[PDB]
């Protein structure tokens, strides 16, 4: 009966409690808001490629 | 979706104020093996009727029972805990800032100068509070020093020289919080700590060795049963036991004649 | 003992592997602890991707993880292997510069590269959190305890 | 800066323990000394071979 005075919960259970969630990444949450922000450059910036200026603005002419 | 936005964040310092009021280990509410109760009763399976299968059947029951009441107690503990937290943190105010956003106006255009500000406070976002004073060493230091060795002639090692005063400055490198050195700061790096589970697995592992070695001098016949198929042996009674091994046993100790 | 003839740490294999082969001498495959044993192997090797992802940037694909987790990297080590390829990782910061689209992706990725190259900026969880460093290790110690437990009392 | 003074007595002592041998102000290749300490220190020791 060796095996009983074992600790019942097994290392895999223990893991899963104190590791239940991957953890996220600190640099993604700067990548995920550059990424959109990039957006918001491409949106209002005279200098873009694209720019919504002409698009709401259409000409004064 | 900002009020409980704004609720979960303000559970999360309660669970930290709450936490840290107590001073108790961060592990200890979540390791749930300090919830087991090692000195349980621990039925003895020789007194309920066990066949040749049974009795590896009734050990995993009663690890299961045993495994999910520690798993039970630990709910119970977080449910309690969860309670006296949802409490604190109802009767408290929430003060915290405002994520970084590029400054916009209705009739405004966003600059770049404004996007890049924002930028640099994500970036500060990613230093963390406290850090390593990891001593990189300067170009017109590393060269100061190689002209003084290439002056007393010692230029064919010079290049060496810098390496030991890298590596002897980084051994004494010191702890800053905020900028500044915090005193009578202890760390134990990932390094130590596996070298120490190296050696004491080690320890461990070769008492496990002694062990069997012991039995296997006197009894070297325990060899013919794998220790994986030994539970599927046992039984209530002595004379219960599966005959499978019992007469092989018997013929093995009597020796290689 | 079979695969036991060495310690859990001091095989070739994976920890990942060794535990696997030691699941399977000491219990059948319908024991309970045999279902635990590879479930925790799986965590395990779920442990060893993540930390073969984050040195995959300096040292390319074939990490060797086994290496690094055998003997992990003292932090000394880890500040002359981040100046080993601070020249490089600073030409390939410039190239990816050169291939954004805009300027203000040009600003962030050389703003993100220069917080990644100073070695201070490296995320030491035993100095952000030492009392949860600690306690990781006796973790460790904690179930090899409860096996010499077993030992002392046999 | 609570060891700095430290770190230079470590750098001294490093750069004399490689020290050079020079000749006419030129750095002669390839020569070798035995120091009196290390001679008195295989003396010392052939001694007590002998003596014990």
């Amino acid at each position: 009966d060796r095996v009983l005075s074992l600790p019942a919960v097994s290392k895999n259970q223990v893991l899963e409690n104190v590791f239940h969630t991957a953890p996220k990444a600190p640099v993604e949450h700067l990548e995920k808001m550059v990424s959109a922000n990039s957006k918001v450059y491409d949106a209002l910036n005279l200098q873009s490629k694209r720019v919504l200026i002409w698009q709401v603005k259409p000409a004064l002419f | 979706k900002k009020q409980a936005t704004e609720n979960l964040m303000k559970l999360l310092q309660a669970y930290k104020d709450i936490g840290d009021a107590k001073s108790e280990p961060l592990l200890k509410n979540h390791n749930p093996r300090t919830f087991e109760d090692r000195d349980y009763p621990v039925p003895d399976f020789r007194t309920q009727n066990l066949k040749a299968g049974d009795v590896p059947k009734f050990f995993d029951t009663v690890i299961s029972t045993r495994a999910s009441a520690a798993i039970a107690s630990k709910d119970k503990f977080w449910a309690g805990r969860k309670t006296e937290a949802e409490a604190a943190s109802a009767k408290a105010s929430a003060a915290f800032p405002r994520v970084a956003v590029p400054e916009w106006k209705k009739g405004k255009t966003v600059s770049i100068e404004n996007l890049n500000t924002v930028t640099d406070k994500y970036a500060a976002a990613l230093v963390p509070k406290r850090k390593l004073a990891l001593p990189v060493l300067p170009e017109g230091v590393k060269k100061a020093v190689e002209d003084f060795a290439a002056s007393v002639g010692q230029a064919k090692n010079a290049s060496e020289v810098s390496e030991l005063l890298a590596k002897s400055l980084a051994e004494k490198a010191v702890v800053t919080e905020g900028g500044k050195v915090v005193e009578g700061f202890s760390y134990v790096s990932k390094a130590v700590a596996a070298k120490v589970i190296a050696t004491r697995r080690a320890e461990v592992h070769e008492r496990l060795l002694k062990l069997w070695a012991k039995r296997l001098l006197v009894s070297p016949e325990l060899a013919i049963v794998p220790l994986n198929e030994f539970d599927a042996q046992l039984a209530s009674k002595f004379e219960g036991i599966s005959p499978k091994y019992q007469e092989l046993l018997s013929a093995v100790a009597q020796g290689n004649k | 003992l079979g695969p036991q003839m060495e310690a859990l740490g001091a095989s070739d294999l994976l920890l990942s592997e060794q535990i696997r082969v030691i699941t399977e001498h000491r219990y059948t495959p319908d024991r309970l602890q045999y279902k635990e044993g590879m479930k925790l192997a799986d965590k395990i090797a779920a442990q060893e991707a993540a930390l073969k992802e984050e040195l995959k940037v300096i040292y390319g694909d074939n990490v060797d993880v086994k290496h690094f987790q055998a003997s992990p990297r003292t932090p000394v080590q880890q500040l002359f292997d981040s100046l080993k390829n601070a020249a490089a990782n600073k030409e390939r910061a410039a190239k990816e510069a050169a291939a954004a689209a805009s300027p203000y992706l040009a600003y962030a990725v050389t703003k993100k590269q220069e917080v990644q190259a100073d070695p201070s900026n490296i995320p030491f969880d035993e100095v952000l959190y030492p009392q949860l460093s600690e306690e990781l290790l006796e973790l460790e110690l904690s179930d090899i305890r409860e096996d010499e437990i077993a030992l002392e009392k046999a």
